[PDB]
């Protein structure tokens, strides 16, 4: 009786033991193939208690993955160099940056927040254009946990995500927190036709999501901008 | 004021906790502040070094505690250029002066 | 569009060695190859409270109680021997050239702009003014800092060493050449042409600089003072430690380098005080004050930014100051 | 149908050792077996305020008050002795061969496709261009990084060591051979033949490289710089540490290895700058820039994927660059960053 919380799975050890006189089982928490933890929990534990034993490790994983794959931050400053006027989390860099110290020849500069700064002089209309073009969605860090060939725009190199990669973004335990019904309603599809995507093996009536549906779903969940 | 009292209580509990004052291998300035936090001279401790410790009170160790307080309180041109950081440093100096008076009351 | 680079680092030219100290008698200086090195020794010191304590204290009894403790310290000292009156200080100075190119830089366009700006400086005039002032600071024994004050006769022998042997010799009386003004002399101009040939990259310059200072028999010399830990007790050099290469008193090479680049006579606050060392916000630590203060537009950063970006090339004196700062090297970045 | 392997790792060829520094006098360069090592000492440094300031700073009271309280540091330093003017740098180098075989690989089809691609490279031309450039970087003492700059005379002795004794000796004037171009010379081409014999697996190449640089008496030499870890220090600790092997100042092995593979002249940006080290997205840290940027199709990964998967073999100098990156080794594949 395994337990699935998004991409995580908690499985018991198929033969218990007796600790302190009481029957126990070893539960292993996996994130895909990587084994994350082992606990020894008693029997007569409901599955909610088994979930709330590993919820702390799952939450620390979410904290570390959110901080590690955070998108970049550009800062709009004035001509002196201090006194930040605006910040924008970008998912890409504006391609014309090259290491600059702002002077008073131009009144608005766009620097990286990383310390050997790159920057560019802007004039509040091309800043708005760059911020509209390059901004990052509120859940861009989930793109750090995805293989990168399922996130590409090149249709020749794209391969459809597996069920485990699909469970990062769709499901009640996923990192977006969006159920299969709401994600079916986002794609204009029935809950059953969408549950066909989340089976796991191609024999049990599982077809793969298409290129346009996957990228539009990543757009609508707020994960990839998909311009 | 809570941190100064916690430091005073930790010094008092560390002084009462250790039975002797043990010599340390290669301990300069740790022994230098530990002489200010020292108990009485032991059998291993010399009467001359014990008399030198008893003669001079360790107020300079309190100055080192002020160096610890400057380590604790981050200061810069945002506080040094403003008027509130100087008042915060004055309050910290008054607390350090009260702690230095309480420390120097024992020795000497 | 062009802006200044965020990392910009220059390796220093005019590398000096560490200046070793030795001792001998005057007029034995032409056979001064076996002169023994000045040994750093230890001594005890115990003087009462001479520092200004908080005045108007109505307690003379605590003053008298503090006076009864001698506060014994142990002090490193360096004296001449009793049978020698001349201190011989020897180091080597290498002049390399290539003073415009940074060793690290972010922007390639700013790097090319700065390279061509130093190129137009070099085409407009050579390094001969800066090399003349550096040859003056080699000529007077300014690198003796406190070993020069109160000396009877100081003599500088400068050997240009092309191959393993000496190629040319210069000899100067370092008290004739003052520490104030920059004069002219044919031998000094020949040394300046050698230094300018080194700084232009037209040759490889290695100089051996020996200075003889007639101080007195058994007098006290002043090597570089080290940094002293406050961990130990009142013994074990509790107050003063002197820098030493192996059983020989010595001066730090950056002390020699600070004395060599004391050529800045163009700072706007005064000119009767004499030269100072070239620095961005050119400041002396002995006075605790900053000339080239950046409210005035004469610090190195504003001058270089106006020269390179806006093409507002400053006066030729300030151009000499900027190129002297690039010869000095540094970490110029945000 | 044939895709890249998810795991692909190559062990490096051209293994150098740590380069040890000793010091002596010139023309004792043949009796340089008992030359004492260059030791690493400490010294004190008092610093001014000589960096850029913010506009929150540069108020004159604040700047002068900053000049009042100075910064004192301890610094590791390395110099020659005052009676020696020659730096000697000695290391050993192993040329191994087997440059096409990966140390770890997922796909067997990718493995033997890559193996036969390297086999057609070796059949079309040997390692003679690559070994010529490697023997050039051995000949000019580029592994003296800053110890070469402004030196009077640099001389390189390379002893090919077959059994426990010398089998052959080369001698070069490293200031004659430039750091800019790759010339031809019969002794240098014999050394290139030996290195290409090692890279092809036909033999076992062990060289001992000794370099002599005439710097001057008491001047400062430059060993490798370590990385100092201090978290909340005492405001006068060390600010610079130097690498040393048994109290002998030394250069890291990967520093010597980065100076050996400075052979890439085929990068699309220019050729007036000179050769750079072979890297995927060929990048110099000093310029802060990436030549062979992958928006142009001249980085390592697009060239390798075109050559292996789709048989679009590039120009012969790009093939030289790709095989030099396979000699350099690396972790290629989907451990992507």
């Amino acid at each position: 009786n395994a337990i699935h919380i998004g991409p995580f799975s908690i499985t018991p050890a198929a033969r218990g033991l007796h600790y302190g006189g009481l029957p126990h089982h070893q539960w292993t928490l996996y994130y895909g193939p990587r084994e994350m933890a082992i606990k020894t929990l008693p029997d007569s534990y409901t599955s909610s208690e088994v979930r709330d034993e590993f919820s702390d490790i799952i939450a620390e994983f979410v904290i570390d993955a959110r901080h590690r794959y955070a998108p970049d931050v550009l800062e709009l400053v004035n001509s002196d160099g201090d006194a930040v006027l605006a910040r924008v989390a970008v998912s890409r860099l504006p391609e014309a940056l090259s290491g600059c110290i702002p002077d008073d020849r131009f009144p608005y500069w766009l620097l990286t927040a990383s310390r050997p700064r790159l920057g560019l002089p802007v004039t509040l209309n091309e800043y708005t254009a760059l911020a509209v073009e390059l901004s990052a969605p509120p859940l861009a860090w989930i793109t750090g946990l995805l293989p990168g060939e399922v996130l590409t725009h090149d249709a020749e190199e794209w391969r459809p995500p597996t069920s485990w990669e699909l469970r990062h973004v769709v499901g009640e335990g996923s990192f977006t927190g969006v159920s299969g019904a709401a994600a079916a309603a986002l794609l204009g599809m029935s809950a059953t036709n969408f549950r066909k995507y989340t089976a796991g093996d191609s024999a049990a009536n599982r077809q793969k999501i298409s290129f346009a549906a996957w990228h539009y779903l990543l757009d609508r969940l707020g994960v990839k901008r998909a311009s | 004021g809570q941190i100064c009292d916690e430091a005073l209580q930790y010094a008092a509990r560390l002084r009462e906790l250790e039975p002797g004052w043990s010599a340390t291998p290669g301990c300069q300035l740790h022994d230098a502040e530990q002489l200010w936090l020292d108990p009485l001279r032991a059998q291993t401790d010399e009467t001359f070094l014990q008399r030198r410790l008893r003669g001079d009170w360790p107020a300079e160790v309190g100055n080192r505690f002020a160096n610890w307080l400057n380590r604790a309180v981050s200061s810069d041109s945002q506080i040094l250029g403003s008027p509130e950081a100087a008042q915060w440093s004055q309050e910290l100096s008054k607390e350090l002066t009260m702690f230095k008076e309480i420390l120097e009351d024992e020795r000497d | 569009i062009l802006s200044t680079a965020s990392v910009l680092a220059f390796e220093r030219k005019l590398d000096p060695s560490d200046a070793l100290m030795s001792a001998g008698a005057w007029a034995q200086r032409d056979a001064s190859q076996e002169w023994p090195a000045v040994t750093v020794r230890e001594k005890s010191v115990r003087g009462t409270i001479s520092n200004r304590l908080k005045t108007k204290d109505r307690d003379p009894a605590k003053l008298d109680a503090s006076i009864q403790s001698p506060n014994l310290q142990t002090v490193d000292v360096a004296n001449l021997p009793s049978d020698a009156d001349t201190l011989k200080v020897r180091f080597t100075l290498r002049v390399l050239g290539g003073a415009g190119t940074p060793s690290a830089c972010n922007d390639a366009a700013y790097r090319d702009k700065l390279l061509q700006t130093v190129a137009t400086y070099v085409n407009e005039q050579g390094f001969a003014e800066l090399a003349r002032r550096y040859a003056h600071n080699l000529a007077n024994a300014r690198f003796l800092w406190r070993n020069r004050v109160g000396a009877e006769a100081v003599e500088v022998r400068i050997n240009h060493i092309r191959q393993g042997e000496v190629a040319r010799t210069w000899r100067f009386d370092a008290l004739a050449i003052g520490l104030r003004d920059f004069k002219a002399d044919a031998e000094l101009d020949a040394l300046a042409e050698l230094i300018a040939s080194g700084l232009s990259g037209s040759g490889h310059v290695l100089l051996e600089v020996v200075a003889f200072a007639r101080i007195g028999d058994g007098q006290e010399v002043f090597p570089s003072q080290e940094l002293i830990l406050d961990k130990g007790d009142k013994k074990g050099q509790k107050s003063k430690t002197l820098y030493s290469v192996r059983d020989a008193a010595a001066i730090h090479s950056q002390k020699i380098g600070n004395a060599l680049r004391t050529i800045d006579t163009w700072y706007p606050d005064e000119d009767g005080l004499g030269p100072i060392a070239v620095e961005p916000y050119g400041s002396v630590t002995s006075q605790g004050k900053a000339y080239r203060q950046p409210k005035q537009k004469l610090d190195f950063y504003t001058l270089l930014d106006n020269w390179v970006l806006r093409d507002e090339a400053p006066a030729v004196e300030q151009q000499h100051y900027v190129i002297a700062n690039l010869i000095r090297g540094g970490v110029f970045g945000e």
